[PDB]
């Protein structure tokens, strides 16, 4: 890989992210002022855990669809066998959703963008998942301190997905090559933008993984009793 | 249809 | 992994009928009563021209959206069938990849009016001329012909539920890992379907069902044109 090929990979990953980010950073930032009132918060708190589950599972299904679209636009992902494509997305899509969340998170008031406005973790009281929600808000709080640029997120989330250590891969050597090219692209781009300092500040690989596992455990008890059919927007 | 679309239909989450 | 992974007794077979029919009712997407009630709501000549003026790109997006949604409801129906979720993920993918579209094509006859040769599309009924921009005249015509031939059978909701359960639960799909479990599930559904046709004096529909390859050929012709778009 030459300077030109690496740089093209950076630009491409960043374009694929821009096209699949779901919510524009400009829109999310200008809505930080639009905070849920005490009456609106109480309104969410009065809902059944079943009503909150369906609303949240709908938004989560939608977020996952955008992550899948991002993966499909990454060089070589499409060329991997269907098995390996499923293995990478089964293991990493949720983890990417957790990383993307920091964009919709305001660290000043500890609020998150949810259903048109910003609200604190108390909005989710009915779910009875206060420890898990708190961990989600803590993880988002820690990433927001890094002032992650859109391009840093694109490159970092591409590496969350393109991981050769996922159990069950049939073409491990192809994923390894794709991973290193993206690692080279990420490190090169950090050197061009004087952002070498973020690498040591990134959450340990195990942190996202455990949070994803804790999340999936809770999600399963909910979908076991309440499945839902949500509309899918895309592909080309 | 394609294996990924099917998987995504089966496991939206 | 499930009671229907071995031969079921006739009492278990009647439970399987009721269950398949319930799963269908819960996942049919559009209620038969609503579809029959909207047969009067036909697209005007202005509305038809409006669809005809759209780009093939816009018609593709609208149609691919409606098809993705129809497939989701078929996937939901499969998941509610006894033993389907006890099959390995591989076999679940194989059955749905091979049969979801075919189920979609069968479910279409409910939204089809054989009197004026119209179909329910985006809130109203319209003829095949609505799809002109797609430049898929032969394929659309074949879809309308197949729906026309199925509508002649006057398929009841329960007959569709049982017939589409058998379209999906087919042990002959290449790539199955646990073929024997699919075979057991299939055998129980076949006896459930034949038994229910005997209870309702509807044994005559078996010989009227589309021949071997008809649904498959049409679904393959369909996936070829969708690849281009
Ligand atoms: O909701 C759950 N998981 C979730 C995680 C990430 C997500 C989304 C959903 C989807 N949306 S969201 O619903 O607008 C939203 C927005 C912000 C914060 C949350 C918060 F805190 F609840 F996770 C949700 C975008 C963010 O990506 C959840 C849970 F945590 C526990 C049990 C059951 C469930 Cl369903
Ligand atoms: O449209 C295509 N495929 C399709 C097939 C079955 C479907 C649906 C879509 C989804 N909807 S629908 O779009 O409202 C509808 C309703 C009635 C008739 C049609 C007709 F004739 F177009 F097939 C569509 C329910 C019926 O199940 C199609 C094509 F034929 C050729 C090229 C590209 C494409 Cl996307």
């Amino acid at each position: 890989a030459s300077l030109t090929e690496i740089e093209h990979l950076v630009q491409s990953v960043c374009k694929s992210y821009r096209e699949t980010c779901q919510l524009r950073l400009e829109d999310l930032l200008r809505q930080r002022s639009n905070i849920f009132s005490r009456e609106e918060v109480t309104g969410y708190q009065r809902k059944s855990m079943w009503e909150m589950w369906e609303r949240c599972a709908h938004h989560l299904t939608e977020a996952i669809q955008y992550v899948v679209e991002f993966a499909k636009r990454l060089s070589g992902f499409m060329e991997l066998c269907q098995n390996d494509q499923i293995v990478l997305l089964k293991a990493g899509a949720m983890e990417v959703v957790l990383v993307r969340m920091c964009r919709a998170y305001n660290a000043d008031n500890r609020t998150v963008f949810f259903e048109g406005k910003y609200g604190g973790m108390e909005l989710f009281r009915a779910l009875g998942c206060s420890e898990l929600i708190s961990s989600i808000f803590d993880f988002s709080h820690s990433l927001s301190a890094l002032h992650f640029s859109e391009d840093e997120i694109a490159l970092y989330t591409a590496l969350v997905l393109i991981n050769a250590h996922r159990p069950g891969l049939q073409e491990k050597r192809k994923v390894e090559q794709l991973q290193y090219n993206l690692e080279l692209a990420f490190h090169h781009h950090l050197c061009k933008t004087h952002r070498q300092s973020i690498l040591a500040k990134l959450p340990p690989k195990g942190k996202l993984r455990s949070l994803c596992s804790q999340h999936v455990e809770r999600l399963q008890i909910f979908q076991h009793l309440h499945p839902i059919v949500v509309q899918a927007a895309f592909p080309p | 249809v394609e294996r990924l679309q099917i998987f995504q239909h089966l496991h939206p989450i």
